[PDB]
RNA sequence: CCGAGCGCGGGAACAACCGAGACCGCCAGCUAAGGCCCCCAAGUCUGGGCUAAGUGGUAAAGGAUGUGGCGCCGCGAAGACAGCCAGGCUGGUCGAGUGGCGCCGCGCCGAAAAUGA
RNA sequence: GGGGAGGUUUGGCACCUCGAUGUCGGCUCGUCGCAUCCUGGGGCUGAAGAAGGUCCCAAGGGUUGGGCUGUUCGCCCAUUAA
RNA sequence: CGGAAGGGAUAACCGCUGAAAGCAUCUAAGCGGGAAGCCCGCCCCAAGAUGAGGCCUCCCACGGCGUCAAGCCGGUAAGGAC
């Protein structure tokens, strides 16, 4: 079960062979082992990957010594990635050959406080015979005296946007391990600069 | 004036439960979760014993149960009425099949909860070695 | 029950015999008697689930003696043109009409075997091995009821 | 009977169903209907049958080798029912019952509705 | 000719509500039932094949756009797996 | 880019062995096959799961009243807030 974490760097479109292609580009830097569970020592096997280089006075945390137990530059961040005991001490591009699909997870973008409209892609109503209050709005939400409450979950506006978002099955295209780029199929999650886990899709 | 009882040390005690039917075991326990057995009996205080079972997987259940038994788990959402087989209860966590029997045999106030915690159950056996132990059946 | 070496257990019964040994699930309240060199058993008592569970272990029991003895196999016939089959190693290949040939895989116990491309025998130790085994096949392509085609036991035809 | 006893007990809850007609007090006793496995006071009480449907936990015409118990009619050790051999009921083999009707007890089907059981 | 289920129709009764429980359509938002329109499974067929008939199992999801009318409904155009 | 694949248990239904009832029967003991449905698998939330879970790492005695016991006042550590 590969994995590594990354950043998305922006994306463009390069040309395949002889037909256009929209893709991202991610950037997972050597990503430093710093813990390996197993289910001995814990229930799981994982393992924990560091990040981006960091001020060693701004880690003053018990952080250094959690560091010092693996011997590592501090990192910036560090995730686990489920079902995965690799290999060395660093993770790279390298795990990834051009054509492999990977399911990318991110966080969306923060919309804050959405409109229902915006939100559940409603309907909202009529812009032109109809009272100039409700252009926008949910309209009923419910019944009568039965059930006489409204339904858990029921759609609504509200804050939105800004969580976990994994999309699946992008082809990995050329991945450039001189510089520990790798490209993709374009869509996914997150802002310009969002931290991006990276994993082995699910096709079979 | 009726005797004023006074602070108790907790009476732990072992059960087993290997061929134990369901509920008969599930009666026992309960009656002697709370102090109900005890002559220095007081339903204000709450003072039953620590019962420990062993063996859950074991119980038997008479007749068409494993397949005809349904347990009902209710969440707040629409159609939520999801609901689970014996069979299934004993595969997944077989202990609570236990629990929700003697659960619904203790009485429904805060202290009926209180004594819920009173009762431990596993399958093994293997309890935590505490101290207390005393067997029974 | 001759030359065999059925050894009576608290509920099975192990039978032994030129084929192996087989074990059989033995009813709990069932006595299986061991009578000289061949077997009895006899029921608690004379109610309407004890007979038919004495008449049931009766059969199963003198299955599990045929069945280390002589052995069980059933033949299976092949009607129709393209229809045939190709015994491979263990396993048997065949085609019936259908675009993917159809790749039988061979369980434990069992031993089918292809004198002809017609004809398909099933050796075995275990009558309900054996009959689901048979079953197995004719499940791949059962008796079209408009002409002859798909695989048969050596029962009537469906016409 | 409620009304006027929405005062008490039971019946899950509930004017009028079952018990009962509340002058006040009691950390006394016998009961009533209804109950005595746990929530819930008192029998996991005794003895004799029935029921494998959770029936019980509450639906009909009508249907069925469900299960138990009772009575009658046809064949049968002069070999019957069933299967296996032969001929088109008869023979052989085996060898102890077999086939049809009626009544009673409990039970199965018939049995699909909307927020969670 | 006979037995029933449902509580969508028309209705019977007058039980809460007349010191107020806003009525038909539409829109918005749905959600539930299954007695299933489609898709999945299956039995019988007067089932050759393809297509179809009737019955059984099964809600997971799906279930178009428009002309006419205030319409619900219905008719009709063009399509659909429906 | 998704609906899956896949594993497991089942519905109607198909079947093996098989008495009761010498035969016969999918069933009464037993076993196999079988759905867009059920359980799981994917994705999101999630230890107020008060039944408050696990791991890794950092800081660590008392300075004064209550005679056992539960506490109170201040300077601090790791670390946190403004
Ligand atoms: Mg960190
Ligand atoms: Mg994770
Ligand atoms: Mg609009
Ligand atoms: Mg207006
Ligand atoms: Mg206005
Ligand atoms: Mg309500
Ligand atoms: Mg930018
Ligand atoms: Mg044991
Ligand atoms: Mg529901
Ligand atoms: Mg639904
Ligand atoms: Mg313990
Ligand atoms: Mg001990
Ligand atoms: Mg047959
Ligand atoms: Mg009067
Ligand atoms: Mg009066
Ligand atoms: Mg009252
Ligand atoms: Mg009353
Ligand atoms: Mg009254
Ligand atoms: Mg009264
Ligand atoms: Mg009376
Ligand atoms: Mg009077
Ligand atoms: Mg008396
Ligand atoms: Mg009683
Ligand atoms: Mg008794
Ligand atoms: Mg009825
Ligand atoms: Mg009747
Ligand atoms: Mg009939
Ligand atoms: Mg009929
Ligand atoms: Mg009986
Ligand atoms: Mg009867
Ligand atoms: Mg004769
Ligand atoms: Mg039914
Ligand atoms: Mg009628
Ligand atoms: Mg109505
Ligand atoms: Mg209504
Ligand atoms: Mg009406
Ligand atoms: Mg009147
Ligand atoms: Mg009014
Ligand atoms: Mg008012
Ligand atoms: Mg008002
Ligand atoms: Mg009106
Ligand atoms: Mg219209
Ligand atoms: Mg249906
Ligand atoms: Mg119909
Ligand atoms: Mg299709
Ligand atoms: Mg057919
Ligand atoms: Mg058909
Ligand atoms: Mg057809
Ligand atoms: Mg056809
Ligand atoms: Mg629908
Ligand atoms: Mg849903
Ligand atoms: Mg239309
Ligand atoms: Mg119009
Ligand atoms: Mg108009
Ligand atoms: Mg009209
Ligand atoms: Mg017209
Ligand atoms: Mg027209
Ligand atoms: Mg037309
Ligand atoms: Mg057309
Ligand atoms: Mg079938
Ligand atoms: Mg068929
Ligand atoms: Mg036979
Ligand atoms: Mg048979
Ligand atoms: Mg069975
Ligand atoms: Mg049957
Ligand atoms: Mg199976
Ligand atoms: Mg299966
Ligand atoms: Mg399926
Ligand atoms: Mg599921
Ligand atoms: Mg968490
Ligand atoms: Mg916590
Ligand atoms: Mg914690
Ligand atoms: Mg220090
Ligand atoms: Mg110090
Ligand atoms: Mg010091
Ligand atoms: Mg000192
Ligand atoms: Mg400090």
């Amino acid at each position: 079960m590969k994995g590594i974490l990354g950043v998305k760097v922006g994306m463009t479109r390069i040309f395949r062979d002889d037909r256009a292609v929209p893709v991202t580009v991610i950037l997972a830097g050597p990503c430093p082992v710093v813990q390996r569970r197993t289910p001995e020592k814990d229930g799981y096997t994982a393992v924990q990957l560091g990040f981006l280089p960091q001020n060693p006075k701004r880690v003053n945390r018990p952080l250094k010594g959690h560091f010092a137990k693996a011997g590592v530059e501090p990192v910036r961040i560090l995730r686990e990635i489920r079902d995965f005991n690799p290999e060395g001490d660093t993770v790279t591009v390298e795990i990834f050959k051009p054509g492999e699909r990977v399911d990318v997870t991110g966080t969306s973008k923060g919309r804050g406080f959405a409109g229902v409209m915006k939100r559940w892609n409603f309907a909202g109503g009529p812009d032109s015979h109809g009272a100039h209050k409700i252009h926008r709005h949910p309209g009923s939400i419910g019944n009568r005296k039965t059930p006489g409450r409204v339904y858990k979950g029921k759609k609504m506006a509200g804050h939105y946007g800004a969580e976990r978002v994994t999309v699946m099955n992008l082809e990995v295209v050329d991945v450039i391990p001189e510089e520990n780029l790798l490209l993709v199929k374009g869509a996914v999650p997150g802002p310009n600069g969002g931290l991006v886990i990276v994993r082995e899709t699910k096709k079979a | 004036k009726t005797y004023v009882p006074k602070q108790v040390e907790p009476r732990w005690v072992l059960i087993d439960a290997e061929g134990k039917t369901l509920g008969r075991l599930a009666t026992k326990i309960a009656t002697l979760l709370r102090g109900k057995h005890r002559p220095d009996w007081t339903p204000n205080v709450a003072m039953g014993d620590f019962v420990v079972v062993v063996n859950a997987d074991k119980i038997r259940v008479t007749g068409k149960k494993l397949e005809q038994k349904i347990y009902t788990r209710y969440s707040g959402y629409p159609g939520g009425l999801k609901k689970i087989p014996l069979e299934k209860m004993l595969a997944t966590h077989p202990e609570r099949v236990l629990e929700h029997a003697v659960k619904g045999m203790l009485p429904k106030g805060p202290l009926g909860r209180r004594l819920f915690k009173r009762l431990k159950v596993y399958a093994g056996p293997d309890h935590p070695h505490q101290a207390q132990r005393p067997e029974k059946l | 029950p001759k030359g065999v070496s059925v050894e009576v257990a608290p509920g099975r019964v192990k039978v032994k015999g030129p084929k192996g040994e087989l074990e059989v699930p033995v009813s709990p309240e069932m006595r299986v008697v061991v009578e000289e060199g061949v077997v009895r058993v006899e029921r608690p008592s004379d109610e309407r689930r004890h007979k038919s569970l004495h008449g049931l272990t009766r059969t199963l029991i003198a299955n599990a003696v045929k069945g280390v003895s002589e052995g069980y196999s059933k033949e299976l016939l092949i009607k129709g043109i393209g229809y045939r089959a190709r015994l491979v190693g263990r396993a048997l290949e065949l085609t019936v009409g259908f675009s993917h040939p159809v790749v039988v895989e061979p369980p434990e116990g069992i031993t089918f075997e292809v004198p002809e491309p017609t004809r398909v025998r099933v050796s075995g130790i275990d009558k309900q091995k054996v009959g689901q085994v048979a079953a197995n096949i004719r499940a791949i392509r059962k008796p079209s009821a408009y002409h002859e085609k798909g695989i048969y036991y050596a029962g009537e035809p469906v016409r």
